[PDB]
Protein backbone atom coordinates (compact mmCIF):
# COMPACT_ATOMS: atom_id res chain seq x y z
CA UNK A 1 0.00 0.00 0.00
CA UNK A 2 1.20 3.95 -0.14
CA UNK A 3 -1.45 4.72 2.66
CA UNK A 4 -1.47 8.82 3.15
CA UNK A 5 -1.90 10.34 6.48
CA UNK A 6 -3.73 13.93 6.49
CA UNK A 7 -3.87 14.22 10.53
CA UNK A 8 -2.74 12.38 13.55
CA UNK A 9 -5.82 12.74 15.72
CA UNK A 10 -7.25 9.87 16.82
CA UNK A 11 -4.30 7.61 16.98
CA UNK A 12 -4.29 5.13 19.45
CA UNK A 13 -0.77 4.49 20.49
CA UNK A 14 -1.25 0.98 19.98
CA UNK A 15 -2.21 1.70 16.39
CA UNK A 16 -0.33 4.51 16.04
CA UNK A 17 2.46 1.99 16.53
CA UNK A 18 1.50 -1.18 14.28
CA UNK A 19 2.07 1.08 10.98
CA UNK A 20 5.49 1.61 11.76
CA UNK A 21 5.86 -2.03 12.29
CA UNK A 22 4.38 -2.95 9.22
CA UNK A 23 6.71 -0.60 7.53
CA UNK A 24 10.15 -2.79 8.64
CA UNK A 25 8.27 -6.10 7.70
CA UNK A 26 5.93 -5.35 4.54
CA UNK A 27 7.12 -2.59 2.93
CA UNK A 28 4.63 -0.14 3.74
CA UNK A 29 5.36 3.37 2.57
CA UNK A 30 3.78 6.00 4.69
CA UNK A 31 3.01 9.72 4.75
CA UNK A 32 2.66 12.58 6.91
CA UNK A 33 1.34 16.10 5.38
CA UNK A 34 0.85 18.38 9.15
CA UNK A 35 4.64 18.04 10.03
CA UNK A 36 7.03 21.10 10.25
CA UNK A 37 10.98 20.73 9.99
CA UNK A 38 14.95 22.99 9.81
CA UNK A 39 16.69 20.03 8.68
CA UNK A 40 20.17 21.35 7.11
CA UNK A 41 22.84 19.42 4.94
CA UNK A 42 25.91 17.90 7.02
CA UNK A 43 29.28 17.03 5.71
CA UNK A 44 31.20 13.06 5.70
CA UNK A 45 33.02 14.17 8.98
CA UNK A 46 31.65 14.50 12.04
CA UNK A 47 28.48 12.27 11.50
CA UNK A 48 25.89 12.19 13.41
CA UNK A 49 25.25 14.45 16.61
CA UNK B 1 -49.94 -33.55 26.55
CA UNK B 2 -48.39 -32.39 30.18
CA UNK B 3 -50.36 -29.81 32.40
CA UNK B 4 -47.30 -27.10 33.69
CA UNK B 5 -46.27 -27.29 37.16
CA UNK B 6 -48.27 -24.30 38.06
CA UNK B 7 -52.14 -23.76 37.85
CA UNK B 8 -52.47 -27.11 38.85
CA UNK B 9 -52.16 -26.23 42.84
CA UNK B 10 -50.16 -29.04 44.43
CA UNK B 11 -46.39 -28.72 45.82
CA UNK B 12 -43.38 -30.75 43.88
CA UNK B 13 -40.23 -31.25 43.73
CA UNK B 14 -38.47 -30.41 40.39
CA UNK B 15 -35.47 -29.67 38.65
CA UNK B 16 -33.25 -26.34 38.26
CA UNK B 17 -31.20 -24.81 35.73
CA UNK B 18 -27.12 -23.90 37.20
CA UNK B 19 -24.03 -23.81 36.06
CA UNK B 20 -20.24 -24.00 37.46
CA UNK B 21 -18.29 -20.80 37.88
CA UNK B 22 -17.33 -18.03 40.17
CA UNK B 23 -18.68 -16.33 36.81
CA UNK B 24 -18.67 -13.01 38.35
CA UNK B 25 -14.65 -12.31 38.29
CA UNK B 26 -12.17 -13.17 34.90
CA UNK B 27 -9.43 -11.23 36.68
CA UNK B 28 -10.31 -8.45 34.67
CA UNK B 29 -13.04 -5.67 33.70
CA UNK B 30 -13.41 -3.59 30.48
CA UNK B 31 -10.32 -1.51 30.20
CA UNK B 32 -10.66 1.23 27.60
CA UNK B 33 -8.00 4.59 26.71
CA UNK B 34 -9.25 8.03 25.97
CA UNK B 35 -7.04 10.14 23.29
CA UNK B 36 -8.28 13.94 24.09
CA UNK B 37 -9.15 15.88 21.02
CA UNK B 38 -6.26 18.49 20.42
CA UNK B 39 -6.31 21.78 22.04
CA UNK B 40 -9.92 23.62 21.84
CA UNK B 41 -11.50 26.31 19.09
CA UNK B 42 -10.67 23.93 16.09
CA UNK B 43 -13.45 21.41 17.14
CA UNK B 44 -16.32 20.38 15.14
CA UNK B 45 -19.92 21.21 16.18
CA UNK B 46 -21.71 21.36 13.36
CA UNK B 47 -23.14 18.44 12.33
CA UNK B 48 -27.25 19.20 12.67
CA UNK C 1 17.73 -22.57 28.36
CA UNK C 2 18.19 -19.88 25.21
CA UNK C 3 20.93 -20.49 22.51
CA UNK C 4 21.98 -18.03 19.58
CA UNK C 5 22.30 -17.93 15.64
CA UNK C 6 26.04 -17.31 15.96
CA UNK C 7 26.68 -20.33 17.82
CA UNK C 8 24.77 -22.91 15.75
CA UNK C 9 27.24 -21.57 13.42
CA UNK C 10 30.61 -22.09 15.16
CA UNK C 11 29.96 -25.54 17.39
CA UNK C 12 32.44 -28.37 17.35
CA UNK C 13 31.37 -30.71 14.70
CA UNK C 14 31.25 -34.01 17.28
CA UNK C 15 30.06 -31.98 20.79
CA UNK C 16 25.83 -32.68 20.30
CA UNK C 17 24.12 -30.40 22.35
CA UNK C 18 20.60 -30.10 23.46
CA UNK C 19 17.97 -27.93 22.26
CA UNK C 20 14.59 -27.83 23.14
CA UNK C 21 11.37 -27.31 21.66
CA UNK C 22 8.23 -25.86 22.67
CA UNK C 23 4.43 -27.94 22.62
CA UNK C 24 2.29 -25.70 24.21
CA UNK C 25 -0.85 -27.79 22.59
CA UNK C 26 -2.97 -27.50 26.01
CA UNK C 27 -2.87 -23.53 26.93
CA UNK C 28 -6.05 -21.50 28.10
CA UNK C 29 -6.38 -18.90 25.65
CA UNK C 30 -6.91 -14.93 26.93
CA UNK C 31 -10.32 -13.46 28.00
CA UNK C 32 -12.43 -11.19 25.83
CA UNK C 33 -11.33 -7.83 27.77
CA UNK C 34 -7.53 -7.32 27.39
CA UNK C 35 -4.79 -5.37 25.51
CA UNK C 36 -4.08 -5.97 21.77
CA UNK C 37 -0.79 -6.89 20.56
CA UNK C 38 1.39 -5.29 17.97
CA UNK C 39 3.69 -7.22 15.69
CA UNK C 40 4.88 -10.33 17.82
CA UNK C 41 6.87 -13.61 17.73
CA UNK C 42 9.68 -14.70 15.11
CA UNK C 43 10.90 -17.89 15.23
CA UNK C 44 14.41 -19.22 14.03
CA UNK C 45 15.03 -22.69 14.08
CA UNK C 46 13.03 -26.15 12.96
CA UNK C 47 13.61 -29.61 13.32
CA UNK C 48 13.45 -32.19 10.39
CA UNK C 49 14.31 -35.69 11.28
CA UNK C 50 11.07 -35.19 12.42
Amino acid sequence: VHMTINERAGMSKLVADNIIASVIKSNWVVDIHDIEYTAEVMTPSEGYT
Amino acid sequence: VGIPKLEVDHISFSNVVSMMTANIRTGDDMAVERVNPDDVRAINIRNA
Amino acid sequence: QHVDAESIMTAPKGKLFHLQFMDGLLRPEPSAFDPPASGEDMRLIYPLQP
